[PDB]
């Protein structure tokens, strides 16, 4: 039995041993899904960055129209006063001094 | 009896199970250290690969809305300034308007003759009055020597009365005529020395009226 | 074919008892647990007075001792040698505790080496 009892516990070692690789299988897991979670944690910020910063960058037109009622009332003012500067400015001109 | 022990089979099984029971117990300890550690780095180092990047892509977005952050008040500006400026430049082209037509209003009392005659009179007595010299050139549109020649008279009448003390000699009409695309009434009154002239016409006159008469209207209009 | 060779052999002395001799020439690769991580071998000289003694106790000596490990490797007039299977963490509280019952442990720090290298004899 001294050959045998041995034997029985070299085999727990063994079984043991197993137990442990398992573990640092695990760890060596564990470190790559860090990669892994970092690089999806990543690209999700970068999108978002991207995303808020194309929401915020948002035409001779709009100058033009922005002030169609300013050009409207400007030729207003230009049609009533008219004939009566311009029989001022006639009759100044032509005056015997 | 070949085995040297003093236990019973069952006894060394005991034994010889609680030894194998410590070796299994010994890893699992063992293991749950390193999956436990490994949870711990997995947290530590996910995290700083994260901070790593985050700090690259946050530098160059605040670069980047920065850059946007001025391009977005260049326009701002820009088109406040074209706004000014067309409101600025329309004030001007009704008041270059309203001066326009009073210079087509001009050249119609130039085409009535009735109503020109006494102008044209007046005009060529108030230049002659600003020169006082005994003769005096006068120049004219084509179409007024005719017109002006038949009151020469009536001129040197009414100008010795204003300027006895300076006598008028001779009016003399030069061949030398007004041109038609700047003038369209009035004359140009000059010294036989030409180093002096007088230059009433009605499209001269208005521009000198306007000297004034501009800021004046601009003010009143859009004050 | 095999015979013809001196089967009985007329060997002199050329050391002392078990207790002090170098045991190159008496062990043999497999008297000793190789490759382990918690497993040795420890050798013990015992004095054929207390050869009853030390088998029904040696299981006792130290916690953690491979029950029914021992065996007879050697024997003089004075002297049996004895190995016991343990675990390496006792090996200091079991050799203590042997020379306290009079026991001589043999020191014999094997390697693989040097048991493979008792192979070659």
């Amino acid at each position: 039995s001294q050959k045998n009892g041995i034997a029985t516990l070299l085999q727990a070692e063994k079984e043991a041993h197993e137990i442990v690789s398992k573990a640092r299988k695990y760890r060596q897991d564990k470190l790559k899904q860090a990669k892994t979670d970092a690089a999806k944690e990543i690209d999700s910020y970068k999108i978002q960055k991207d995303k808020e910063l194309k929401e915020f960058e948002q035409l001779e037109k709009k100058a033009e129209a922005g002030v169609q009622g300013e050009l409207a009332e400007i030729k207003k003012i230009a049609e009533k006063k008219k004939d009566d500067v311009v029989k001022i400015l006639i009759e100044t001109v032509i005056k015997p001094s | 009896s070949s085995a040297i022990t003093a236990l019973t089979p069952n006894q060394v099984n005991d034994e010889l199970n609680k030894m194998q029971a410590f070796i299994r117990k010994e890893a699992e300890e063992k293991a749950k250290e390193i999956q436990l550690k490994a949870d711990q780095e997995y947290e530590i180092e996910k995290t700083n690969i994260v901070r790593n990047e985050t700090n690259n892509i946050d530098g160059n977005f605040k670069s980047k809305l920065k850059k946007a952050m001025l391009s977005q008040q260049i326009t701002k500006s820009t088109i406040a300034n074209k706004m000014r400026l067309k409101v600025l430049s329309a004030r001007e082209q009704s008041l270059d308007g309203i001066f326009e037509e009073t210079k087509e209003k001009l050249s119609g009392i130039a085409n009535n003759r009735d109503e020109y005659k006494p102008i044209l009179q007046s005009l060529i007595v108030e230049a002659l009055l600003k020169l006082l010299e005994p003769k005096a050139i006068v120049k004219a549109l084509e179409r007024d020597v005719d017109l002006i020649e038949s009151m020469k008279d009536d001129i040197m009448r009414e100008y010795g009365e204003k300027a006895q003390r300076a006598p008028l000699e001779e009016i003399v009409i030069s061949n030398d005529y007004l041109n038609k695309d700047l003038v369209s009434g009035g004359v140009v009154v000059s010294n036989a020395s030409d180093k002096i002239e007088i230059n009433n016409t009605l499209e001269e006159r208005l521009k000198l009226l306007s000297e004034e008469a501009l800021p004046a209207i601009r003010l009143e209009l859009y004050g | 074919e095999s015979g013809s060779m001196n089967l009985a052999a007329a060997e002199r002395k050329k050391t002392g008892d078990l207790s002090v001799r170098s045991l190159h020439d008496i062990v043999k690769p497999e008297d000793f647990v190789l490759n382990s991580e918690h497993l040795t071998t420890v050798l013990v000289a015992v004095p054929k007075s207390l050869k009853s003694d030390f088998e029904k106790s040696y299981e006792t000596l130290s916690k953690n001792v491979v029950p029914a490990s021992a065996s007879v490797i050697a024997e003089d007039a004075e002297y049996v040698l004895f190995n016991v299977h343990l675990f390496k963490k006792n090996v200091q509280e079991f050799t203590t505790a042997a020379r306290e019952k009079k026991f001589i442990p043999r020191e014999f720090n094997y390697s693989e080496e040097l048991i493979d290298q008792l192979k070659k004899e």
